[PDB]
């Protein structure tokens, strides 16, 4: 696939939360694990834009009160050939 | 010739590739608060995220 | 083609967005992804002053709601050559 | 070498040609092509960089809108997708 | 993906931003574009049913706003292969 | 002579009757005869300025009884060299 | 013979019934029928200059009552040279 | 890039401030400074449509005050390929 | 042709406006500028009675509001010949 | 002749306008043409004393209206040979 | 120049272009610029005094809009050998 | 000494004691002497920031009560080597 699944939150409980969400619920292959600053994790995950599309609305449901918190999650469906160098 | 207001009240006119009613396409994120440093005239411009 | 466009959020994830919508908005480059620190995050492009313009404005200006959100934006039409080291 | 598109709409081929004009004399843009959509609607493309490509587009919008029957649509590409101009005719 | 995302507008102009919505919103390929008579304008892609439905979301909600509006758009996910020569 | 007159009608009538007007009232030479579509016809003439503008007045004061009459004209002085590959 | 008859009408079908004027009302070749766009049809014909008259009138008594019918019918004496390489 | 940015000013002083706003601002290169008489004073830059449109804007947004003042920043997008020995 | 066009005002930024007025709206020959003192900045155009009329026209229409204005627009259609000596 | 006319004026405007009325009100040569500054032009013309007279008040009787005005056209009638050299 | 000015913001945009402002402002050489931690982004400049001082106001008048503003802005005129291991 | 400042007076006693008051006060050079015309006088000297402020800051001080006075007096520390043509 292509389209990309990224989710991001205070403290790594949640941030595999809801990683193993994902890997749980769509055809996504888990291909990003940052640490930010401050707490801040970021998931991110690729495959196809409906199963990233699931994936994200998986995790972020059931990541919503433990921990910390999300900040947010989106669904992108094509990054730029100039985008993955950030990843 | 085309006119526009400077960021501090002055007056500027040329071509002035700014934002008008006329051409869709230009309208995402004009509207709100203006960035740093300075292109776009003190004139407000069309809004319609669309 | 030199001019340099900014944006800066806390969390990476409206900065990618934003650097998304930099790579599908106009014709600009992005050259650095920076994580400033406690949270902070940061993406550099380069393209045209209009078009850095046109790009920086539409993302910035359209991912300030993204989660909690982006801190500022800016542009530099050019910056000095010995402010390079910074690229 | 701009390769952002500055694209519009005309009710006949007047507005059409008058506004490429303005087009043309508003800044450095190349004019790539001129389409007949069918029933008399005219559309201009030309490539440029983004601001050269605003500037013109705005200027023939404004000289347009009252050629004939005037403008229909005026849109600016930025970005146009590697794949478009293959199916745009290149 | 063979499912088959398409949208009918007014002119030329609209197709061409929907293309642009297309090719920015999901994974689709432009496998035509065709000029009907008398000011239709019809723009073919192809496509995951997943991603073309949202692209063509996309291609729509852009559309809405730029010159006299949008026609028609429907999303067929299963092209018989009696279709294709029609394509 | 570089200066380009041109008018738009309905039906070949008014066209043909605006060109013959072009010739008689100045002595400016033909360049094109488009066929715009949907009944859209356009007449495309070469000459000095003066000689332009009075065949195009006489050809747009010869057409209203004419058919359905005249749509749109137009006189220019300095077309730039890139509409001549559209010529 | 130079003398330009030419009439539009709506469908080719009184096209048809005005070159059937044309060709016994008068000996005057014809030049050709042609496709305006949106329905409108032109037909042409070349002759001498009261038989074009008589020829044209004929068919503008003709054809009119077919359908929507005659739409412009007008003739030119002696066209100028410049007119006739839209022809 | 060709687009000529144009601003002018009474008295040296805010005309070579100005001149430094320019070379602060975009890539503009200044290809004449020219002395009108009577106190106005000429600085001219070239480059592209939107560099020099945010340079001739900088250079307004600086030269207000300095002394004299501002007088006219009006400026075009493209110099004709006659008006180089007018340059 | 002989026809001479020739446009004053104040300051070099209308003078230079004027001038791309006169090069973009007819086809004549710039034959020069001068400065003559006090602000006063001229430019003289060559070309044939219709151009030259049309293009002092739309210089006027477009100077008008420009910087700090017109002064005055005239036209010479037969110039002297030891009036040439004074250009 | 020996006579000498002569014509100033703020801006050159008039001062041509004074220059060609010259010329085409009778035959009369032209010897000098002097950009004061300040805006004043002059013109001095040599010829009879008629001829000057009606020249120059053809002169002023046109261009005063044009441009910003007149504002002075003295004529003498035997010139001093001591002002000769001096021109 | 060896006197050093420095500058400290939230966020390195505020930073980088109050180190444009540096470079635009006076004759200084920026050393570099360090993420000192959660957020906080210093640059480090040498120069001379005086410009160290007029560099260092600049940004610092140049930078508290952009962003969380300014920390610190501190100059030092006469830094020591024994201070560049830590630069 | 790469700062330039330049001061603007009305008439050639005030730029010409401005000019001692910058030679006598800081180490500076003098590239600038230059008449604009309608009495404008400006005058450009290099040297030290610090030292151009000191100096410029007597001149400043020395102008106002020397004849007509000041117009403009400014002071720019970044001479780009493109505006060196301008110099």
């Amino acid at each position: 696939g292509i389209a990309l699944g990224m989710i991001e939150t205070r403290g790594l409980v949640p941030a595999i939360e809801a990683a193993d969400a994902m890997t749980k619920a769509a055809e996504v292959r888990l291909i990003g694990r940052e640490f930010v600053g401050g707490g801040y994790v970021t998931v991110l995950v690729r495959g196809e834009t409906g199963a990233v599309n699931a994936a994200v609305r998986a995790g972020a449901d059931a990541c919503e009160r433990v921990g910390d918190g999300l900040v947010a999650a989106h669904i992108i469906a094509r990054p730029h050939r100039e985008v993955e160098p950030a990843l | 010739v085309m006119q526009s207001i400077t960021t501090d009240g002055l007056k500027v006119s040329g071509s002035l590739p700014g934002r008008s009613s006329l051409v869709t396409g230009d309208e995402s994120g004009s509207g709100k608060q203006l960035t740093g440093d300075q292109y776009l005239g003190s004139e407000p411009s069309p809004k319609g995220k669309s």
